[PDB]
């Protein structure tokens, strides 16, 4: 029912960086994915 | 008084309650100690741009964008000059198929707000880079009451409810008076499962015209 | 295609009876990944998406 979401993203200048979101429902995750503007290099979803 | 008269006359009792005072105190600390979006001056922008009397359409979102330069205190919209996120791009793609509008060179929906579209998120703040971090802090209590007072309005409101979380608010809305346009969410995971082809913009305008109200000019002009 | 990237997807899934199993998908577009996510009925325990260089 609850998930942690980790993404490796790449900005327009080529810099790669991790974001860490915690305690999301799958619905929250689906919305988060649609709210992620930079290129997704890696994505991890892990049930808590 | 934190809001213009037509909203304040409906909501003033909420702002006096303990839960709001607790929320305000939490936010005063968090704005000082970390990075919170949107900017604090922008928290109520959806209500500043769209008065209670002027509401024609409500587009419900969840929480603000969590990255720098994005959130304006409006659901879905972004400040001019930043990249449009994927769901917002999908909104513009549907708008293009439905109404015909060209895709704009920015993602700001302020034009819609100025024409009576209430761009209401259910949670009004977020910590940078941490989605849903202000869930359950008091905002949902207030935004439920905003929905309640709109439901209580005599003059009908058109509610656009994209996705499961927004659709849960149907229980608060008096459908003997108000109109509901609902579909799957514009997120890339769900857009091609109902959102695309739903024609929410022309449908909203058709409800307005039936009521003798002026339609929304949905097309966003380049900056 | 020299103008498009591909992705690998790994999922650890759990069936209705509680058995956990891995599923491996290779060479997907981003759109393919999104469709795959929607078509996955079993419970997600882990999901990994990796862009292929
Ligand atoms: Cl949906």
């Amino acid at each position: 029912d609850s998930y942690d979401v980790t993404m490796l993203l790449q900005d327009d200048d080529g810099k790669q960086y991790y974001e860490y979101h915690k305690g999301l429902s799958l619905s929250d995750f689906e919305v988060l994915y649609g709210n992620t503007a930079d290129e997704i290099i890696k994505l991890r979803l892990d049930k808590v | 008084q934190l809001l213009q008269d037509s909203w304040w006359n409906q909501l003033k009792e909420e702002f006096e309650k303990p839960y709001y005072q607790e929320l305000r105190e939490m936010l005063k600390r968090e704005y000082a100690e970390q990075t919170i979006y949107p900017d604090s001056r922008d928290i109520f922008n959806a209500l500043h741009y769209t008065s209670y009397d002027d509401v024609k359409v409500v587009i419900l979102g969840q929480d603000p964008y969590h990255g720098p330069g994005q959130a304006q205190g409006l659901s879905f919209s972004v400040k001019p000059g930043v990249k449009q996120p994927p769901s917002l791009k999908n909104i513009f793609l549907e708008l293009q198929q439905d109404i015909g509008c060209s895709i704009p060179n920015h993602g700001s929906l302020v034009s819609w707000a100025k024409q009576g579209v209430l761009l209401l998120n259910t949670v009004l703040t977020v910590r940078r880079g941490q989605a849903n971090s202000h869930k359950g802090k008091g905002w949902e209590r207030l935004t439920d009451r905003i929905i309640d007072v709109l439901s209580e309005r005599e003059r009908p409101v058109i509610f656009i409810l994209w996705g499961r979380h927004a659709q849960m608010k149907k229980e608060r809305i008096d459908t003997s008076k108000h109109f509901i346009i609902e579909s799957t969410h514009p997120s890339p995971f769900s857009a091609r499962n109902g959102f695309f082809g739903s024609r929410p913009f022309s449908r909203a305008n058709a409800y307005l015209e039936k009521m003798g109200e002026a339609p929304i000019d949905w097309c966003i002009k380049d900056l």
